[PDB]
């Protein structure tokens, strides 16, 4: 069927740059609307970013400006680079497919992202 | 910002006994709303997408009622396996919100 | 009895590219500017960018196309001579100053089937225009 | 007539009107007060009507009011890119009023559709009317059940009872263009009272001439504009009004 393997959670540093990666089966990147919501520990989903079909990249207010996004062609692998980070972000970030308004079907399996000094 | 709260958010029922989780934002988003169950350890699952209805594999035991600034979940059979975290997010909006979240156990 | 009935001003005038076309009716006068395939001798029964409504008898006219801008000129004067144009001086009038912008460089006539027309050819030529007291052309000299 | 004509297109398949050969007043169109948002960025309304234009195009269609925000020069959205698209570089205004009492209904307003899904973003001025049945396309079977592909064309949810920003609004965007050619739609005429026998400064027409004009005894051909005198200096010009 379809599955969405998420990956690159680990340690990292203030101020460093890390590639989360997400593996999609049975899906296209092009034509697709990829979205990043996190999941704290002891805590209820939140979204982080959102990357329509073509571009048009969103982003949080919380997160506005420290985070970018950039889907790669090869493979129709999610990625999402992270930016001055802070240790508030420690969170099991998802993966997300195409639905817009029709809802949501599959996430990614998510990997906690530990973030301090 | 649309901003979204669920009430009573921990709720505690027996099985085969009707729950209503109810999601009222702040802010109008007509029936633009969809429920979603959040397992322990797990990811997340829609149940109701946008107006009242059904995604394709749910159980049938899964409703919902209500438009705009109110909104309700309703289960007709209560089973067992279905106590996890409940969400609430505007689907057709550029920036979308979760709500705070409710959480089901044996009673 | 008015046997011609219209005029084609385009460079390619075959709906190649767009083409000035001038088609007269009883009802009204009709302007356009749309490509039209039309054959070799294309004969009447008895996208536009612009558009324009408005032997005793002889009709003259003037078509010239200077600064984008297509001039139309007219005079209709009374002849009694059938054989040829008569000896004698009627300065046109404008009629029509519609901004085409479309170049043209070649010309056609349009007919009607169940009848002489002449053709001149304009070239920069220094006049001497004689007003009357009222402010018509009488007379000229070239 | 076109904003107050009754029917108007959806955002996917958008109007596109040429309008040519006549005056617009936008000095009375500012004036108006119906519209709730009036946003010019290629020409200010002020002097929109003294700036002279070739060719106006005017797109008609119905969104939510919370996309007259993305509906903007150099704008990015689904509504921005996906079914109505604006270049860079803008001459024109957008207008934008409420709509709530007109077309929204105690129904749903299933008559007007988004472009809600689409593989790439539109060119500026570009409309994409094709209902083409599964955007993705991954499997040209086109199955009714489809899983990787999608109807890209949704009906807009349209409620009065809510009235918090999801209600309608009539958003039309116009543009501007020089094409060197001769002008067709213009800005309107301000003709003041004439003054006779009266040293007056003149602009007839652009004569822009300077004397006293008295009431006069020649007669013109129906075709002539103004007279002349033997030395090339103007002595007769007939009043456009
Ligand atoms: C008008 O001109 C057209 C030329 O195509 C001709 O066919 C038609 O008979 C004329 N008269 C009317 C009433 O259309
Ligand atoms: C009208 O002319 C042709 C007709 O096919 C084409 O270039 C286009 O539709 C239009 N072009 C212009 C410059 O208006
Ligand atoms: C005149 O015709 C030429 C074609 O040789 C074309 O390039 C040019 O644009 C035309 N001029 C006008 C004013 O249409
Ligand atoms: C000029 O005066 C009137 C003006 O309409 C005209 O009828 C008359 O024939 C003209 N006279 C001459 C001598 O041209
Ligand atoms: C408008 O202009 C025409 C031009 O001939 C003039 O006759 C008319 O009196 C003017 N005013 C109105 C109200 O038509």
């Amino acid at each position: 069927e379809v599955q969405l393997v998420e990956s690159g959670g680990g340690l990292v540093q203030p101020g460093g740059s890390l590639r989360l990666s997400c593996a999609a089966s049975g899906l296209t990147v092009s034509s697709n609307y990829m979205r990043w919501v996190r999941q704290a520990p002891g805590k209820g989903l939140e979204w982080v970013s959102l990357i329509y079909a073509g571009g048009s990249t969103f982003y949080a207010d919380s997160v506005k400006g420290r985070f970018i996004i950039s889907r790669h062609n090869s493979k129709n692998i999610l990625y999402l680079q992270m930016n001055s980070l802070r240790a508030e972000d420690t969170a099991v970030y998802f993966c997300a497919r195409d639905l817009y308004v029709f809802g949501m079907d599959v996430w990614g399996q998510g990997t906690a992202v530990t973030v301090s000094a | 910002d649309i901003q979204l709260t669920q009430s009573p958010s921990f709720l505690s029922a027996s099985v085969g006994d009707r729950v209503t989780i109810t999601c009222r934002a702040s802010q109008g988003i007509s029936s633009y709303l969809a429920w979603y169950q959040q397992k322990p350890g797990r990811a997340p699952k829609l149940l109701i997408y946008a107006a009242s209805t059904l995604q394709s594999g749910v159980p049938s035991r899964f409703s919902g009622s209500g438009s705009g600034t109110v909104f309700t979940l309703t289960i007709s059979s209560l089973q067992p396996e279905d106590f996890a975290t409940y969400y609430c997010q505007q689907l057709n909006s550029d920036s979308s919100t979760f709500g705070q979240g409710t959480k089901l156990e044996i009673k | 009895s008015n046997i011609i009935r219209g005029w084609i001003f385009g460079t390619t005038l075959d709906s190649k590219t767009q083409s000035l076309l001038i088609v007269n009716n009883a009802t009204n006068v009709v302007i356009k500017v749309c490509e039209f395939q039309f054959c070799n001798d294309p004969f009447l029964g008895v996208n536009c960018t612009f558009e324009y409504v408005s032997f005793k008898n002889l009709r003259e006219f003037v078509f010239k196309n200077i600064d984008g801008y297509f001039k139309i000129y007219s005079k209709h004067t009374p002849i009694n001579l059938v054989r040829d144009l008569p000896q004698g001086f009627s300065a046109l009038e404008p009629l029509v100053d519609l901004p085409i912008g479309i170049n043209i460089t070649r010309f056609q006539t349009l007919l009607a089937l169940h009848a002489a027309y002449y053709v001149g050819y304009l070239q920069p030529r220094t006049f001497l225009l004689k007003y009357n007291e009222n402010g018509t052309i009488t007379d000229a000299v070239d | 007539e076109v904003f107050n004509a009754t029917r108007f297109a959806s955002v996917y398949a958008w109007n596109r009107k040429r309008i040519s050969n006549c005056v617009a007043d936008y000095s009375v169109l500012y004036n108006s007060a119906s519209f709730s948002t009036f946003k010019c960025y290629g020409v200010s309304p002020t002097k929109l009507n003294d700036l002279c234009f070739t060719n106006v195009y005017a797109d008609s269609f119905v969104i939510r009011g919370d996309e007259v925000r993305q509906i903007a020069p150099g704008q990015t959205g689904k509504i921005a890119d996906y079914n109505y698209k604006l270049p860079d570089d803008f001459t024109g205004c957008v207008i934008a009023w409420n709509s709530n009492n007109l077309d929204s209904k105690v129904g749903g307003n299933y008559n007007y559709l988004y472009r809600l899904f689409r593989k790439s973003n539109l060119k500026p001025f570009e409309r994409d009317i094709s209902t083409e049945i599964y955007q993705a396309g991954s499997t040209p079977c086109n199955g009714v059940e489809g899983f990787n592909c999608y109807f890209p064309l949704q009906s807009y949810g349209f409620q009065p009872t809510n009235g918090v920003g999801y209600q309608p609004y009539r958003v039309v965007v116009l543009s501007f263009e020089l094409l060197h050619a001769p002008a067709t739609v213009c800005g309107p005429k301000k003709s003041t009272n004439l003054v006779k026998n009266k040293c007056v400064n003149f602009n007839f027409n652009g004569l822009t001439g300077t004397g006293v004009l008295t009431e006069s005894n020649k007669k013109f051909l129906p075709f002539q504009q103004f007279g002349r005198d033997i030395a090339d200096t103007t002595d007769a010009v007939r009043d456009p009004q």
